[PDB]
């Protein structure tokens, strides 16, 4: 026969094996996390490895098919993903490095103490306590000591570790068809040999840059006002034409504004919607928390969610003798079972995540049909999107009142608006130049263009000039400022957040045109509009079969992020900022520093 | 009444083989009773080609076979007239002009255990497609590549009888379900079958 027969065949035998094999292993997983035990932790343990072994036996075997003379443009991502050389091609030596390497790593950055100055009482984890202190500590001095000590605690500690971690991965790599591990990184966005839809590797770059050359000005007047407010706040720490001060964005790295909404709040008097003691009065749980999310994804035109799901998953905390995760994560684990994993309390925040989290399980059974490797979504980003739309919808206030959980009576002025469009842009914008410099601080270094002696002067550098703040403390090149942060360390991609960021307003502008809804895009309801619905099951359905090019064309009309729904979901803070900042100075200058 | 049909044999076997080696047994010299076979589970699947459900009874066949199999909640579309997919082409075949019933009704109780229901297979790999109502049991390493097999397995050499995992926890349409087919025939004899 043909070669392409004989690798239909062997996909059918892979499919069938893998399915099995897969769902012992993530009901093991869901076992361990929902009752934590030493029996639970020893069947996780075998069932991974099993996993681990028939991934590893299955690959080995794909790689006699050469993809030259597969033609069928799903056999092709098949055995492409089964050719990725999950076997380590690395010496035995090296893996066995690579992997201390990346243990000693997360060990490092888990079980990293801050101890108090010259005080032995108390050394503080990151994540308990000194996180908080820095989220809503107001003292200055302490931020900074909080800041400077974790930066001298995990980075000075990490920079040789990280040095040997980056040419490791660089010389896998190497191995690798991949030019660097950047590369390798971004083959995920990478589409070949379907013509009028194709996606190169450097192209995400381009668009990348292109993206945040478009963003620059809204994240330029939202800096000026918070630097404003922040001079307000704490008055002789920031500059005028200065940049921002690290400790004082309201994280440890950074990453999210959103600690700085009670400094930065527009208008104190008008108070934030809150369904919190509405739900309480109307006598809610977890349960009907979660109903009420499904009903919205029934009147959108999606399924409605399984009995078995009802029955296995687990929406309440249990409490009492059980011990259990309480990170919400939605389990797909296969031959027809979803479940939700989160201790769900009564809360308008909990309500918003069960609407994320049934999001997801809705994309896992739309491409439910669709072969076992191509269950997945079509990029790292669209199956955050697809929860962040429905997040984004469910806390309009037209689906509240509909819901009925905000009275007839209330009506939303300029003040409320402007509020909520601030408190999630300093959510969303002020991630977003944040990732950015940290891939292209990290591309840099992969590709070999920024040099060992240079790391952290770049790196401060950039993030000078792009992101606009300024090291409290200078830091030598001892000091590895990036091994602090979470996905740093472990090693993570950090462009899906930058890709899922422009997608879900790209998803929510397709599916308000779809709505025929008129007026701001922020007051923007899907729950009754089955022409959205449907709009959106089109790309669910998909799956990895098709390219995410395909995927995105299918719903917002184009083959290429665009930041200009974004732009056009902020316009109306865009023009508050323009306002506000008739008085304040427009952009950063680089030469000042705290020190000196 | 002098008979009645085995219908009790047929449904409750506590064990219907598997849809690659499917029971064939034959229903004679007996007064055929659907008021039973009502009686029975609810039925997920209870659909009629030939033979109307109303004139069931009514009307008088020499000979009745009925075939019962395992499969899974989808597969249970493939066993139908004009219906290809695996299990239809490569396991069991309705004719083009199939006359009769074919009866469903889930048994996660009974199919499903926690550890898991291996010893239901099915073939996902054959030469050629089987002609209706035929049996395969013979199991041959399948010689996809261009070298023979030897009769072991390895590259290009897989095991034609692929094994249902049948647990508790399986959504609706990988559950086990039981089919048995009602298959009414004609033939140059008297019918002594009426109901
Ligand atoms: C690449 O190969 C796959 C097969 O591995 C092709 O898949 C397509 O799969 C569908 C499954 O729903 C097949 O459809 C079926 O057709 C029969 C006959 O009408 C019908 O009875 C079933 O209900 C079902 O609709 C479809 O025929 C099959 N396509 C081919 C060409 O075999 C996939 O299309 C291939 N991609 C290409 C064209 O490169
Ligand atoms: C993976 O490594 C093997 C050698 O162990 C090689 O034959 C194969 O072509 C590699 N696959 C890819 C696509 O890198
Ligand atoms: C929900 O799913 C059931 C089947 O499980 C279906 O009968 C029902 O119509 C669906 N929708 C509603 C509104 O209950
Ligand atoms: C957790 O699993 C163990 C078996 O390992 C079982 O005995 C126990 O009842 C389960 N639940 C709790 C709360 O421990
Ligand atoms: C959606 O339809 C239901 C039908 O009863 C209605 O009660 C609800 O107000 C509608 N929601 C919106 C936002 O139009
Ligand atoms: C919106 O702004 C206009 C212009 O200042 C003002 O007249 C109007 O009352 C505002 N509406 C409110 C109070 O939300
Ligand atoms: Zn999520």
């Amino acid at each position: 026969s043909t070669i392409e027969e004989q690798a239909k065949t062997f996909l059918d035998k892979f499919n069938h094996e893998a399915e099995d094999l897969f769902y012992q292993s993530s009901l093991a997983s869901w076992n361990y996390n929902t009752n934590i035990t030493e029996e639970n932790v020893q069947n996780m343990n075998n069932a991974g490895d099993k996993w681990s072994a028939f991934l590893k036996e299955q690959s080995t075997l794909a790689q006699m098919y050469p993809l030259q003379e597969i033609q069928n443009l799903t056999v092709k991502l098949q055995l492409q993903a089964l050719q990725q050389n999950g076997s380590s091609v690395l010496s035995e030596d090296k893996s066995k490095r690579l992997n201390t390497i990346l243990n000693t790593m997360s060990t490092i950055y888990s079980t990293g103490k801050v101890c108090n100055p010259d005080n032995p009482q108390e050394c503080l984890l990151l994540e308990p306590g000194l996180n908080e202190i820095m989220a809503n500590s107001l003292d200055y001095n302490e931020r900074l000591w909080a800041w400077e000590s974790w930066r001298s605690e995990v980075g000075k500690q990490l920079r040789p570790l990280y040095e040997e971690y980056v040419v490791l991965k660089n010389e896998m790599a190497r191995a690798n068809h991949y030019e660097d591990y950047g590369d390798y990184w971004r083959g995920d966005y990478e589409v070949n040999g379907v013509d009028g839809y194709d996606y190169s590797r450097g192209q995400l770059i381009e668009d990348v840059e292109h993206t945040f050359e478009e963003i620059k000005p809204l994240y330029e007047h939202l800096h000026a006002y918070v630097r404003a407010k922040l001079m307000n706040a704490y008055p002789s720490y920031i500059s005028p034409i200065g940049c921002l001060p690290a400790h004082l964005l309201g994280d440890m790295w950074g990453r999210f504004w959103t600690n700085l909404y009670s400094l930065t709040v527009p208008f104190g008097q008008k108070p934030n919607i809150d369904v919190t003691d509405a739900m309480v009065d109307q006598a809610w749980d977890a349960q009907r928390i979660f109903k009420e999310a499904e009903k919205f994804f029934v009147s959108v035109g999606l399924p409605n969610m399984t009995q078995g799901f009802w029955e296995n998953s687990m929406l309440t905390d249990p409490g009492n003798v059980q011990k259990a995760v309480c990170h919400p994560t939605a389990w797909d684990l296969g031959k027809g079972d979803f479940r939700i994993l989160m201790c769900t309390k009564v809360t308008m925040d909990d309500f918003l995540t069960a609407h994320h989290e049934m999001g997801h399980i809705q994309y896992d059974m739309a491409y439910a049909a669709q072969p076992f490797l191509l269950r997945n979504g079509a990029n790292e980003g669209f199956h955050e999107a697809v929860g962040e739309i429905m997040s984004l919808s469910a806390a309009t206030p037209k689906h509240l009142k509909s819901i009925g959980l905000l009275s007839p009576d209330f009506q939303e002025d300029n003040e409320t608006e402007i509020n909520f469009l601030l408190k999630q842009a300093l959510t969303i914008v002020g991630t977003l130049p944040f990732t950015y410099m940290l891939e292209k601080w990290r591309w840099m270094v992969f590709k070999g263009e920024i040099p060992k002696d240079q790391w952290m002067k770049k790196w401060w550098e950039m993030k000078r000039e792009i992101v606009g703040v300024v090291e409290p403390v200078p830091h030598d090149e001892t000091y590895c400022d990036p091994a602090s942060l979470f996905h740093v360390s472990n090693d993570y991609s950090f462009i899906r957040y930058y890709t899922r960021t422009l997608y879900q307003f790209q998803f929510q502008e397709a599916l308000c045109q779809a709505a025929k809804h008129e007026g701001p895009l922020h007051k923007c309801d899907i729950s009754n509009s089955t022409e959205a619905g449907q709009k959106l099951f089109n790309m669910l359905r998909l799956g990895k079969s098709e390219p995410w090019t395909l995927a995105l064309e299918n719903v917002v009309g184009a083959k290429n992020m665009n930041v200009r729904p974004l732009l056009n979901y902020f316009e109306p803070l865009f023009t508050w900022l323009k306002d506000q900042n008739k008085n304040s100075f427009v952009g950063w200058s680089t030469d000042w520093s705290p020190y000196a | 009444i002098t008979n009645l049909c085995p219908f009790h044999e047929v449904f409750n076997a506590t064990t219907f083989a598997s849809v690659y080696a499917w029971n064939r047994k034959r229903i004679s010299n007996c007064v055929a009773d659907y008021s039973v076979i009502y009686n029975f589970a609810p039925f997920f699947a209870f659909k009629c080609y030939g033979v109307s459900p109303t004139k069931l009874n009514d009307l008088c066949f020499t000979n009745v076979y009925a075939d019962s199999f395992v499969i899974r909640g989808n597969e249970v579309s493939q066993i139908a007239p004009g219906q290809t997919g695996n299990i239809a082409d490569y396991n069991y075949k309705l004719p083009d002009d199939f006359t009769g019933c074919v009866i469903a009704w889930n048994s996660n109780k009974l199919d499903s255990k926690p550890s898991g229901n291996y010893n239901y297979l099915y073939r996902l790999l054959r030469k050629s497609k089987l002609k209706p109502f035929e049996r395969d049991i013979s199991t041959e390493i399948y010689q996809a590549g261009n070298k023979p097999c030897n009769g072991v397995a390895g590259p290009n050499c897989y095991s034609p009888l692929q094994s249902y995992g049948f647990r508790p926890t399986y959504g609706v349409g990988h559950q086990p379900y039981r089919v048995v087919v009602l298959s009414f025939e004609l033939l140059h004899a008297p019918a002594t079958v009426c109901g």
